[PDB]
């Protein structure tokens, strides 16, 4: 019936930490490390429960401190890039006047360190972007999505350029309207 | 109100683009099955993407899952505290938060909006919640269940699912088909015709 | 277990104070500093995570106090702009892990800070010996320590019976007492008593010490008046068993 | 913090004594945690639970079966068990230990026979300007005031082994004019 994950990392040499909360694949929160902040997935989460941000620094350090005693247990073996795997569609089916967002989907990879760019007709789009922290899989690789709303519109055609250590070039997923 | 975590220790030792990466993973995890009712615990850890040693509240105690967690095991489990405190994470952390979550997880409910056009019929299911859902193609009122292919179904990543079933139909105006969706968020079958 | 250096200190206003919290035994991924004005509660100041800036409860001035946190066994605590009111009572403690991890504590350090180390007085140890009217009206024999004149209250008197340190007996002051109240570097005093058996007082064959143990100046520090420097040290005082007379 | 105490308690040695706290919105992930502070050390772990009953060597702790109170339990009493009582909340939703104001404890000695007397004793070497006071009932007290005479408070010590409490209380001056019963409020039986 039900998953709830309390799943985090800690990543060298970035040193870089994410502590968050899986529900049916869902994230419930996540804590912002810079901001000392819980921040709900969806605003309404926070009116039914509080969670007590400064833990998660806590365990943030435990983590940091269990990676540096496994590296030289491991003697030092590093991790393998593992390439993503995109995806383009659409929140609603598509119609000509009506608004939209498009989902870009990143699958499948790690270290869970990456560079997503919303462009239109090969340039860069950022107005209402948005995106979510990388997410856990079973497989413990990452997903991710990025969100941008957009217009039906014949001419327009958009791309979601990923970039990531396991890919040998940034990655385009071609979208239009059909 | 109020939302609990389960914290960790260090294992056994000290501290402390293109450079290697290192990467440590903990994943702490409530399984449960028919409501709270029974439910299982896992404390695990990982290494990159291996997991070395792992807290299991039905063993009872942590176990190495490769040799690399072999020291840890031995040195948590040593940790008369750390173990009384784990084997009650099934009541004090997971049926608790499961509780605190519970009306807005558990209990979530968004409804299915159906539509159906091609583009052989795309009868595509947007923006519910929770995933259980049943996509029936009809002929007829008979069900098609030939000549059915889908989409699987799709986590948005902000709490709603989509799903497209496409129907393969001779393509002649021969008769009505019936694309019926049934949801926990419907008392009864959302059904949505073309002919 | 869990070190702080120093315990005690004293410092002329406007220095810095450095205290180390060690976990000897451990890895510390936490380290909490608290600190304790006298009558009053232990209050967190800082939370420290292993590599990390410190966090500052609120009310807690910013800039006055420094964490560095570098080790995952050591961090340090370092008072700036030593100030008079910043005499007080300061615990760290180490955890090793986060939620439900035990805290342990330092045994504490004991910061006085003074303008001018001009007004740190070692202590002057006086026995006096048990009365006799309370020996015939009552059967027992009461030994009586006093130190006087010291600065600050950083001491420590303990009895030593014929080399050995007794508790049996012993109850001294819980509060050294100051001898100019309208004073602000008033001079301590405390006393304390030590009771046997007439039986056993009476005897000169056997031998009693109050011990002092004063904590003042480290040989680091800066002395210009002609009297002897005021360090850490120890002022005793002795008599014997007293058969009758 | 999210405790509340009553601030002292007084009590008499080889009884038990209770200590009572309220925590009225404790979260179920969370753990009731009591410390002691002796007079000046660091705090000290005493025990802590989650339900119902804890106990362990000379002391216990009762939950409340709402969680909303408990109770710290000291078997039997001993002086040495005069401190302050901190009752605490520490666990999956407080990762911080705060504190609060606590409950400070007195264990009365039991004075078994008064033997109240204001002593004199010379100095061992002349030195200084001394009356010891000792043997007197608990409930007695002694009240200093003066800018060259000093006057200590009450304490007490523990002939152990001999089953015997005294409650030593001293003065002492610099003045020619100062001699021992002579004082704020005193007993009968006297010297």
């Amino acid at each position: 019936e039900h998953v709830i994950i309390q799943a985090e990392f800690y990543l060298n040499p970035d040193q870089s930490g994410e502590f968050m909360f899986d529900f049916d694949g869902d994230e419930i929160f996540h804590v912002d490390m810079a901001k000392k902040e819980t921040v709900w997935r969806l605003e309404e989460f926070g009116r039914f429960a509080s969670f007590e941000a400064q833990g998660a620094l806590a365990n943030i350090a435990v983590d940091k401190a269990n990676l540096e005693i496994m590296t030289k247990r491991s003697n030092y073996t590093p991790i393998t890039n593992v390439p993503p795997e995109v995806t383009v569609l659409t929140n609603s089916p598509v119609e000509l006047r009506e608004p939209n967002v498009l989902i870009c989907f990143i699958d499948k990879f790690t270290p869970p360190v990456v560079n997503v760019t919303w462009l239109r007709n090969g340039k860069p789009v950022t107005t209402g972007v948005s995106e979510t922290v990388f997410l856990p899989r079973e497989d413990h690789l990452f997903r991710k999505f990025h969100y941008l709303p957009f217009l039906p519109s014949t001419e327009d055609v958009y791309d979601c350029r990923v970039e990531h250590w396991g890919l040998d070039e940034p990655l385009l997923k071609h979208w239009e309207f059909d | 109100f109020s939302w609990g975590a389960e914290g960790q220790r260090p294992g056994f030792g000290s501290g402390g683009d293109t450079r290697p990466r290192f990467l440590e993973q903990v994943k702490h995890e409530c399984h449960f099955f028919n409501g709270t009712e029974r439910v299982r615990f896992l404390d695990r850890y990982f290494y990159h993407q291996e997991e070395y040693v792992r807290f299991d509240s039905d063993v009872g105690e942590y176990r190495a899952v490769t040799e690399l967690g072999r020291p840890d095991a031995e040195y948590w489990n040593s940790q008369k505290d750390l173990l009384e405190q784990k084997r009650a994470a099934v009541d004090t952390y997971c049926r608790h938060n499961y509780g605190v979550g519970e009306s807005f997880t558990v209990q979530r409910r968004v409804y299915p909006e159906v539509t159906v056009y091609p583009a052989l019929l795309v009868c595509s299911v947007n923006g519910f919640y929770p995933g259980s859902i049943e996509v029936r193609w009809f002929r007829n009122g008979q069900e098609e269940k030939t000549g059915v292919v889908s989409t699987g179904l799709i986590q948005n990543g902000d709490w709603t699912f989509q799903t497209l079933v496409m129907l393969e139909t001779v393509p002649r105006s021969g008769e009505v088909y019936t694309c019926q969706v049934e949801h926990p968020s419907l008392t009864s079958p959302l059904t949505v015709e073309w002919r | 277990v869990v070190s702080q250096h120093p315990s005690w200190v004293i410092a002329k206003s406007g220095t810095s104070v450095k205290i180390e919290c060690r976990s000897l035994d451990f890895q510390a991924t936490t380290m909490f500093w608290y600190r304790q004005f006298p009558k009053q509660s232990l209050m967190l100041m800082a939370t420290s995570n292993e590599g990390s800036k410190a966090t500052y409860e609120q009310g807690v001035e910013k800039d006055k106090f420094l964490i560095n946190h570098a080790s995952l066994t050591l961090s340090t605590l370092t008072v700036t702009s030593a100030h008079p009111e910043d005499s007080s009572f300061y615990i760290c403690s180490a955890r090793g892990g986060s939620y439900n991890s035990p805290l342990h504590f330092g045994n504490g350090t004991r910061l006085t800070v003074t303008e001018d180390l001009k007004n740190v007085f070692p202590p002057e140890v006086a026995v006096f010996e048990p009365s006799e009217a309370e020996i015939s009206h009552t059967q027992k024999a009461t030994l009586v320590c006093l130190a006087t004149g010291f600065y600050p209250d950083h001491v420590e008197l303990s009895w030593w019976v014929n080399g050995k340190e007794v508790h049996s007996g012993v109850s001294t002051d819980p509060q050294p007492l100051k001898e100019q109240p309208a004073l602000n570097d008033s001079r301590y005093s405390l006393s304390s008593r030590l009771r046997v058996s007439a039986t056993f007082w009476q005897n000169p064959r056997n031998h009693f010490r109050c011990q002092v143990q004063f904590y003042g100046l480290s040989e680091n520090d800066e002395w210009t008046q002609d009297r002897a420097k005021p360090v850490t040290q120890i002022v005793s005082a002795e008599a014997w068993g007293r058969a009758d007379c | 913090a999210k405790t509340t105490q009553p601030n002292s308690m007084e009590s008499n040695e080889e009884e038990p004594v209770h200590l009572p706290c309220n925590h009225s919105t404790i979260s179920g992930t969370d753990y009731i945690h009591w410390y002691r502070q002796l007079p000046s050390q660091g705090p000290e772990y005493v025990i802590h639970g989650l339900t119902s009953n804890v106990n362990n060597r000379m002391a216990s702790l009762a939950i409340a079966e709402d969680r909303k109170s408990s109770t710290l339990i000291l078997h039997r009493a001993t002086l040495r068990d005069a401190a302050v009582y901190y009752c605490t909340v520490y666990g999956g939703a407080t990762n911080k230990l705060i504190f609060g104001t606590g409950t400070l404890l007195a264990v009365q000695p039991n004075i078994q026979n008064p033997d109240p007397a204001v002593y004199q004793l010379r100095d061992s070497k002349s030195s200084d300007k001394v009356c010891l006071f000792t043997d007197f009932d608990s409930q007695t007290n002694v009240s200093s005031k003066d800018s060259d005479v000093y006057i200590t408070d009450k304490t007490v010590l523990d002939m152990r082994s001999m089953d015997f409490k005294s409650n030593s209380a001293v003065a002492w001056s610099n003045k020619s004019d100062f001699a021992c019963a002579n004082n704020s409020i005193i007993p009968e039986d006297t010297f």
